[PDB]
């Protein structure tokens, strides 16, 4: 809900941090399922990737895109 | 064991072929590895593999799609030649055993020249002269008989020698035949081919010499409808007669597609299996490039399942078998977006059937056959080989043998699957996952512990311990059998520095301490048991700690809160006993503490427990 | 975890670094951090025997379990398919040691196509700018720093050679057709070589032309059709007799 509305302070290039949060949260989620969610999470991680390209720390973003696309595989 | 003598020998050969690919060695000839067992059986099977080798021994384009090789006119042409070379050589052996009683008998005296053999073959099969022969004889036999059976045996040179000694009698046939022997692909030039066909059709359409008729339209590939039944009375003689008549790019012409389809569509199994001889039909399909049909067909004969599966594998490891994309289709089918003259084999189902027979008590051999499915997946994405190993372990329950037994000393003796892939983390969880879903926690723990997945091992170990925490640990009980495995998991998890998240892990070592608290309590070692509970700082004993201990209970695993009732009572009964034996004030103070704690904690059987706790404190005073 | 089990299966420099490892070094020195990484890496590639460094472990765990199976098309295929899925998500980060072991394990389980697909993916991810294609198109000037980019693709291409090599080896003597339709050994040959001809990696196809030439497969190379191979030869002709003959 935060990544779509883009109400301040969650605007502009600061949304790079919103994706980092989403990566951490979802990553901790699949790691908590594989230790022991649907289309809408895959819809998000892919939509979260548009944000990283729309923002394109040149190497941080690049490394982060490959962490998102890794989670999209883990859910599908 | 569910494997017959023949099937077992094949399994061993398939283990070799797997051992070679598992150690990266040279890809040996599978067809040779299968014919190695065939010689241990009757020649009915040996002569099959001979056909399989010769029909698959065609120059291919490595790393090319299967459908492409089989659609290419290039390859389709060589199939016809490899078959004709088999029908000719096969017939040549029939001609030997016809003259000599045994192949060995012919060999000791020496195989005679194809010419003298054929001559010594005509003596028997026509002892008296037929009155309808033409063009005289040659060294005591009709010239056309010699030419036919020489061409039938495949020795065109031997046939041309016959022609050279009858130059005057045969007329213009010499210059025509000499061209056929020269031109490749057993075809003449359109101009000369036209000259002879029209001559034959002119006044020789019905000649009293059947051998003359046969040779002419074998050379000219004419009169495709006339099966020359006078000379081609056997089935192989028919196949050979037609494969010498097929053509490639409108009247009086037959092509492989028409012939191959014409045979099985109009004259199906029914026509070729009335004599209850199965290989006859198989040879008809295999020597016409219809490998999928012949494989499915022969796979239904319950006595020849082994052979049909392997001839499928050979075609599969040679990029020649046309697999069916969808796994929901029948065993034999024609894809909707493919030409009607080709068929497809549901290879996945094929192996799945063969395996179910001996997968129950012969797992090792089953895996060897499951490996060929390594390159395929299913609709859900799982690797077919990996899934087949999961299902085979769920059913067979052969964990130590197939997955590798992880002893209680910290060793992992590898299993049979370790040979095929080194990434054994998923299936061990797959097998552990279902057994977990079937309430088989004690097994799911051993399995999860085999894959060093402590998050799940300790989780399940928490569930198996909480019920047994206050119970009496007695020889061979369910407590001993679970406590002793938990301790064997505590050592191996400390010596190897392994641990799950602190929530799962903290509870696991906490229960182990409590299990010690009751094992000491039930033994009468009151002093020793009191000391343990004091360390855990789980139950307050001085009024100052009540506030913090009460807050901790809120976030402690319910596997602990469950056993709070028995802990308070044992601890109370401990102080209770020590009282009957200043110190009195100290026990009295601690007695109070337990009550106030229990009063502020909502827990299991708080009613009966809180009452008993208060009574035991009153008797102290 | 099982400690000495790791130790026994270590190097000597790894075994001797752990021997004289102090807590100070672990806490505040690089060699200590490096060894910690080595050790965790070992226990991860054994239960398989940062969402990038986490996924890579699970992938090794999936692949390790696959090899521990009795061969269940459903379970084996699932584990393999997933292992590949995961590895590809972290393709750009894979080290030559992890890639090699993975490919080898997949090769042992007859997962040829899959192995090849991983190698190509890894090659494309370690160089999305195609610095390698331009470095080859520029004659490979020494002292240039695209060599690294080309080397990281060559390690993937070599591993692809091993896959195809082991494929023809594993299926040496196996027939391409049985009873009419194709065998399973044949379909894996087609599925593998499909992945090959389905690629758009150009440095890869150059490396494969060179490879075909090496192995002597005039069979397949003369049958490509494409000009791409002609144009490639037109540059390398005045240079080698064997190429000029092609």
């Amino acid at each position: 809900n935060v990544l779509d509305t883009q109400e301040a302070p969650f605007t502009g290039r600061r949304r790079k941090l919103v994706v980092q949060w989403i990566a951490m949260a979802v990553d901790m989620w699949v790691r908590e399922v594989e230790r022991r969610m649907g289309s809408w999470v895959s819809e998000l991680l892919g939509r979260a990737d548009q944000v990283l390209t729309q923002i394109a720390d040149a190497e941080e973003i690049a490394s982060l895109r490959r962490t998102v696309k890794g989670l999209k595989r883990s859910v599908d | 064991s569910s494997l017959d003598n023949i099937e077992m020998a094949y399994a061993r050969q398939i283990y070799i072929y797997n051992e070679k690919i598992v150690n990266g060695h040279l890809q040996p000839n599978l067809v040779d590895l299968c014919a190695s067992v065939a010689e241990l059986d009757d020649k009915s099977i040996s002569d099959m593999w001979t056909m399989v080798k010769q029909m698959t021994d065609v120059l291919l384009t490595p790393a090319t799609d299967a459908l492409k090789n089989r659609s290419s006119v290039e390859v389709r042409m060589e199939f016809v030649r490899q078959a004709l070379a088999y029908l000719e050589q096969s017939y040549k052996n029939y001609t030997l055993v016809t003259v000599f009683g045994n192949l060995h008998q012919a060999q000791l005296g020496g195989v005679p020249g194809t010419y003298q053999l054929v001559r010594s073959f005509l003596n028997i099969k026509l002892p008296a002269p037929l009155p309808g022969l033409q063009d005289g004889e040659v060294e005591g036999h009709p010239v056309w008989a010699l030419i036919y059976y020489c061409m039938r045996c495949g020795d065109l040179l031997a046939a041309s020698q016959v022609v050279n000694r009858a130059q005057h009698q045969l007329g213009e046939f010499k210059t025509w035949f000499q061209e056929y022997m020269n031109s490749k692909d057993r075809r003449l030039s359109p101009a000369t081919e036209n000259k002879l066909r029209l001559h034959y059709r002119r006044a020789l359409r019905n000649n009293t010499d059947p051998y003359k008729r046969a040779v002419y339209c074998i050379i000219g590939r004419c009169d495709v409808t006339d099966n020359q039944s006078e000379v081609a009375d056997k089935t192989e003689d028919y196949l050979w007669l037609k494969l010498n008549q097929v053509c490639f790019d409108p009247q009086d012409r037959l092509t492989l597609s028409q012939f191959q389809k014409q045979l099985l569509e109009d004259y199906g199994e029914s026509h070729f299996t009335v004599n209850q001889q199965p290989f006859l039909y198989f040879q008809v399909l295999f020597l016409t490039a219809q490998f999928e049909a012949a494989v499915a067909f022969l796979f239904r004969m319950e006595r020849l399942r082994c052979h049909a599966v392997h001839v499928a594998l050979v075609l599969f490891e040679l990029k020649l078998l046309l697999k069916s994309s969808g796994q929901s289709a029948q065993l034999l089918s024609h894809e909707p977006g493919d030409p009607p003259c080709l068929r497809r084999l549901n290879f996945v189902r094929l192996l799945m059937l063969y395996t179910r027979k001996f997968e129950s008590t012969d797992p090792r051999e089953a895996l060897q056959y499951f490996y060929f499915l390594r390159d395929e997946k299913d609709s859900q994405g799982e690797n077919m080989f990996l899934r087949c190993v999961s299902e085979l372990v769920i059913e067979s329950r052969e964990f130590d043998m197939i997955l590798g037994k992880l002893e209680n000393d910290g060793s992992r003796k590898p299993g049979v699957i370790d040979k095929f892939t080194s990434d054994t983390k998923p299936i061990i969880n797959k097998v552990a996952s279902v057994a977990e879903n079937k309430g088989l926690f004690e097994e799911a723990a051993k399995l999860y512990d085999l894959a060093k997945n402590a998050d799940k091992v300790l989780e399940l170990m928490n569930k198996l311990l909480s019920p047994v925490v206050p119970q009496i640990s007695a020889p061979q009980s369910n407590k001993e059998r679970l406590k002793n495995m938990a301790l064997s998991i505590a050592e191996r998890y400390r010596a190897q520095g392994i641990s799950a998240n602190k929530f799962v892990d903290s509870t696991f070592y906490l229960l182990l301490d409590l299990i010690t608290f009751f094992d000491e309590y039930h033994s009468g070692h009151i002093d020793r048991a009191f000391d343990i509970i004091e360390r855990l700082k789980l139950v307050p004993l001085n009024q100052e700690s009540v506030e913090e201990r009460v807050a901790a209970f809120r976030n402690f695993s319910d596997e602990i809160r469950h056993n709070l009732s028995e802990v308070l009572l044992a601890t109370m009964n401990i102080l209770f006993t020590q009282f009957k034996r200043d110190r009195d004030s100290q026990l009295r103070s601690q007695a109070r503490t337990l009550i106030t704690f229990a009063g502020m904690i909502p827990y299991r059987t708080s009613g009966d427990t809180n009452a008993r706790l208060v009574q035991m404190e009153v008797l102290m005073n | 975890e099982r400690v000495s089990d790791i130790y026994a299966r270590l190097d000597a420099v790894s075994q001797q670094q752990l021997k004289d490892l102090t807590y100070e070094q672990l806490f505040s020195q690089t060699p200590g951090k490096e060894l910690a990484k080595v050790l965790v890496k070992a226990i991860v590639n054994r239960n398989i025997a940062a969402p990038d460094d986490v996924v890579t472990f699970k992938a090794q765990e999936q692949l390790q379990r696959a090899s521990e199976q009795a061969h269940n098309a459903p379970v084996l295929r699932a584990l393999l398919a997933e292992s590949l899925r995961l590895f590809e998500q972290v393709a750009g980060s894979l080290t030559p040691a992890n890639l090699t072991t993975a490919v080898e394990q997949m090769i042992s389980l007859k997962y040829y196509a899959g192995a090849i697909q991983l190698c190509l993916t890894v090659a494309q991810q370690k160089d999305r700018g195609n610095t390698a294609l331009s470095w080859v198109n520029d004659g490979k000037p020494a002292n240039d720093s695209r060599k690294k980019a080309f080397d990281e693709r060559k390690i993937c291409y070599n591993l692809i050679h091993q896959v195809l090599d082991k494929l023809e080896s594993d299926f040496a003597g196996e027939p391409e057709l049985v009873d009419g339709r194709p065998t399973l050994a044949a379909t894996k040959r087609m599925e593998a070589y499909n992945v090959v001809n389905d690629s758009s990696d150009e440095v890869f196809h150059f490396d494969m032309y060179e490879w075909y030439i090496e192995k002597g497969w005039t069979d397949r190379i003369l049958s490509i059709d494409s000009p791409h191979v002609i144009t490639y030869l037109q540059r390398l002709a005045e240079t080698d007799f064997r190429h000029a003959e092609l």
